[PDB]
């Protein structure tokens, strides 16, 4: 039951009447504490802004154009190969391997998966994966 | 309604008998309901037929012809109830023309020590009551601390001055019966800065709502939280607003460290943000440069060389996905760091500007309560608070000094009689005074009793100006240090043109340092003449009697002539300076609820003193040595009203005593 925006803890009343320099000794220690706080925000800031600059060129350069390919359910023996090497890199990412080859859906792959599962080793090649 | 209202006026419960009551009719209050409600109204319609016409004595027989039936009834209930309102002062009181001219047959011997209003009232009611009473006046005037400077066409109340609302207070009877020119106070109090500028609305406001929430600050701190003793001494009122403020100043340096530390907390954030961006654009720069490498080998590829191109590309357009998510990402930290940097919390809790018309306000207080707050009990200060009267606090404006003067009317008053000492002994009193003007000269008053309405200033003195044979006992005596006893002092200006506002009562003049914030602090206009009176309040009070009267009116001046300009401010025709800390017959100003204090050591002083046994062995004596004033009635000390309270009381009391109930 204070007054609106009087702030009057138990607790900081007896931090600031115990003792006769007290008050003085609580609002200059918390001076002093923003006073740090501050110049620990110029730190960061002048850090920060030494980032920024590194990262002045965006990756623009770098970015490729997205190539879209119609999806095409016929596997080439050129896709199937693809197929297989990505299984050597990628494991069971079926996202991963869907873009590598262009043209297969997730699904098509995770399907490619147990259809060629006997033929091509590939329980062989996820185990080389694992290296 | 009408009955209801006589006693509430008469500040009393209309529903109820007091204790009071209850000591004279315990036959009644103890008795049927019924009974009860029969003799609160007779009680309540006395009251109103002496209210509705305060000029003339209501005599037991004129009330009893003006009541309906079946009330009229028990002439013997009418007639104590009439001599219980008479003898303790609720009606017949003041100034009335007498129907039955004063009977001849004087009975007991009473001596009055000082004819203030308290002296004053006692004094007439026990002449009344048909006594033998004989007041001594240490001062060539009547009235004590109610003094009104006279001086051509220029009235001005160097003592007391407002008539603190008319709603209960006996002061509206007296009024009637005197014919005093009472007059209201318009509210508004434009604040001057001591540069002579004025303080803008925005500001006058913010400032003193902050001071009205500081106060109810330290009620809380002192109800709620227990906050009375500190290191085993009793808290102020001053104390307890330092502490509220000290947290005020804690709590805004708070808010600051909590949002600054919001700042880092983000910049942080964004910081290992950045690092990863700078780490994952190193990181596809290499890829890119990879991929290029891959590309260039010119078809026919086999397989392999084809699964790399492929792959890099996959690898690359991944990584790309990630950099702009993380950018994205950068966006909204960098943004919500635009946020905080624009709501940045209150600066300072309050500017030295601000902090000084905050000490006006405190100044302010420190004068209506004629002291320092460092000095004001903090759990007791405001405790006559509960019975304030209602209606507008008005000041009198032909000068408050009608009503003591036209109090003294027909009754004996030995003006220049400083009493020295006063004995009592279960035989009686003796009053030792000698003349003022020459104090060789020695005068012995005997008396049955002795009543003291000596200041609690003058009480106070060391050594004593008054001497008690034999003294005062310690219950009595420790009471009287332990009360505070304050002051306050005007300047009384007399021009012969009116340079201020006129459609403006008063306006303020805003301290430099909280040590000067009494200092002229508010001036004042009220009179039909040129009058400006200039207020000195807290411990600029004691500061100023120290100071020659030309000074200070120089400072004054030198205040006014910044506020309106040099050009306008004339010299005054006449001037007064009040200096009533040192005035022997005060010795300050009014009683004040000090620290370490109560209410109770209020009742302690109005507690009247009983002799030993002369013979030993002898039956209990009564008690020979009474005492009123403003320091003797709790609930409305340092008034006026109070202290005609109290001399209706005492006279009440002795008259039981010598005379019977
Ligand atoms: C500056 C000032 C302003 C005030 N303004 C107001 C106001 O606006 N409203 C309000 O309600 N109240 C006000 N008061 C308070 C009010 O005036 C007093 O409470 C009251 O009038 C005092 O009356 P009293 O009869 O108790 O004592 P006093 O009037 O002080 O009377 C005591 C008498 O005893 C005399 N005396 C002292 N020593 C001796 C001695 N040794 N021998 C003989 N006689 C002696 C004194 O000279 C005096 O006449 C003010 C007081 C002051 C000081
Ligand atoms: C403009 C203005 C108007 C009224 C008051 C005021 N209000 C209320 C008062 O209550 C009496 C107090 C007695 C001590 N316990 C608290 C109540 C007194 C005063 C007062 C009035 C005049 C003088 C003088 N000279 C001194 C004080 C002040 C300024």
């Amino acid at each position: 039951k204070p007054p609106k925006g009087m702030f009057l803890s138990q607790e900081d009343v007896e931090a600031v009447s115990a003792n006769a320099t007290a008050a003085t000794t609580v609002l200059r220690q918390l001076d002093m504490e923003l006073v740090s706080v501050k110049r620990q925000i110029q730190n960061i800031k002048q850090t920060n802004s030494a980032l920024k600059e590194k990262l002045d060129g965006g990756i623009e350069p770098y970015r490729l154009p997205e190539v879209i390919q119609k999806c095409n359910a016929r596997w080439t023996t050129e896709e199937q190969l693809l197929a297989v090497q990505a299984i050597r890199k990628y494991g069971r990412d079926f996202q991963a391997i869907s873009d590598v080859i262009g043209n297969k859906s997730v699904v098509q792959v995770k399907n490619f998966f147990v259809n060629y599962r006997r033929r091509f080793n590939i329980d062989e090649v996820l185990q080389e994966w694992e290296a | 309604s009408g009955v209801e209202g006589a006693a509430f006026q008469s500040r009393l419960p209309h529903d109820r008998m007091t204790s009071q009551e209850a000591a004279c009719f315990p036959d009644i209050i103890s008795g049927p309901q019924q009974t009860q409600k029969v003799f609160l109204f007779i009680r309540n319609r006395t009251l109103q037929l002496w209210l509705d016409n305060p000029k003339i004595q209501l005599t037991f027989e004129a009330t009893l012809q003006q009541l309906e039936a079946p009330y009229n009834s028990d002439t013997v209930l009418v007639h104590r109830v009439h001599s219980y309102l008479e003898r303790h002062g609720l009606i017949n009181f003041g100034i009335y023309k007498r129907i039955k001219p004063l009977p001849t047959k004087k009975t007991g011997k009473v001596i009055i020590i000082g004819s203030g209003v308290s002296g004053l009232a006692a004094a007439r009611q026990l002449q009344s009551f048909g006594m033998d009473v004989t007041l001594l006046e240490a001062r060539d005037r009547v009235g004590g601390r109610v003094a009104t400077f006279r001086k051509g066409n220029y009235v001005a109340d160097l003592g007391a001055m407002v008539v603190t609302g008319l709603g209960g207070n006996p002061m509206a009877v007296v009024s009637k019966q005197v014919n005093m020119e009472l007059a209201k106070i318009k509210q508004k109090c434009p604040l001057y800065e001591a540069n002579g500028q004025a303080v803008p609305k925005e500001k006058d406001e913010m400032v003193e709502q902050e001071f009205n929430r500081l106060l109810e600050a330290t009620s809380y701190l002192s109800h709620q939280l227990d906050f009375n003793v500190l290191n085993n001494k009793p808290v102020s009122l001053g104390q307890a607003l330092e502490v509220v403020i000290q947290l005020q100043e804690k709590h805004v340096k708070d808010e600051q460290i909590e949002h600054w530390k919001k700042i880092v907390k983000t910049q942080e954030e964004l910081k290992e943000l950045l690092n990863k961006m700078v780490n994952l654009k190193e990181k596809i720069k290499e890829l890119h440069q990879q991929y290029k490498e891959a590309s260039e080998v010119k078809p026919p590829r086999d397989i392999t060389a084809e699964f790399l191109v492929k792959s890099k590309h996959r690898d690359l357009t991944a990584l790309c996905k990630e950099y702009d998510e993380l950018a994205e990402t950068q966006g909204k930290l960098e943004e919500k760091l635009q946020e905080l940097e624009a709501n940045p919390p209150s600066d300072v809790y309050l500017s030295s500007r601000d902090r000084q018309i905050l000490d006006w306000h405190f100044a302010n207080l420190e004068f209506a309560n004629a002291t320092p707050l460092s000095t004001l009990s903090l759990k007791h200060w405001d405790q006559d608070d509960d019975f304030e009267f209602t209606g507008s606090h008005l000041t009198v404006r032909n000068g408050y000094s009608c009503v003591p003067v036209a109090l003294a009317e027909g009754l004996d008053i030995k003006l220049n009689t400083a009493v020295r000492q006063v004995r009592y002994t279960a035989s009686g009193c003796e009053v030792i005074a000698v003349n003022t003007r020459s104090t060789s000269q020695t005068f012995i008053y005997k008396c049955d009793a002795v009543l003291c309405t000596l200041p609690l200033g003058v009480l106070k003195q060391q050594p004593p100006a008054v001497q008690f044979v034999p003294p005062l006992p310690e219950w009595k005596t420790s009471a009287v240090q332990r009360m505070g006893f304050g002051n306050l002092n005007k300047v009384v200006l007399c021009f012969d043109r009116v340079f201020w506002d006129p459609s403006v009562n008063l306006f303020g003049h805003v301290g430099s340092t909280t040590a000067s914030r009494g200092e002229l602090f508010l001036f004042w206009n009220l009179y039909k003449a040129p009058i400006l009176l200039a207020l000195v309040a807290g411990e600029a009070a004691g500061i100023m009697e120290n100071i020659s009267d030309d000074v200070i009116v120089g400072r004054c001046l030198a205040i006014l002539k910044g506020i309106f300009g040099s050009s306008a401010v004339p010299q005054p025709k006449e001037t007064v300076v009040s200096r009533w800390r040192a005035d022997p017959w005060a010795r300050g100003s009014y009683s004040y609820v000090a620290a370490g204090s109560s209410g109770n050591d209020y009742d302690l002083m109005a507690q009247p003193i009983t002799p030993g046994p002369s013979i030993p062995g002898a039956p209990q004596p009564i008690p020979r040595l009474f005492f009123a004033g403003e320091h003797t009635i709790r609930n409305y000390p340092a008034t006026v009203h109070g202290a005609l309270l109290s001399g209706l009381r005492e006279a009440g009391r002795i008259a039981d005593q010598f005379l019977g109930a």
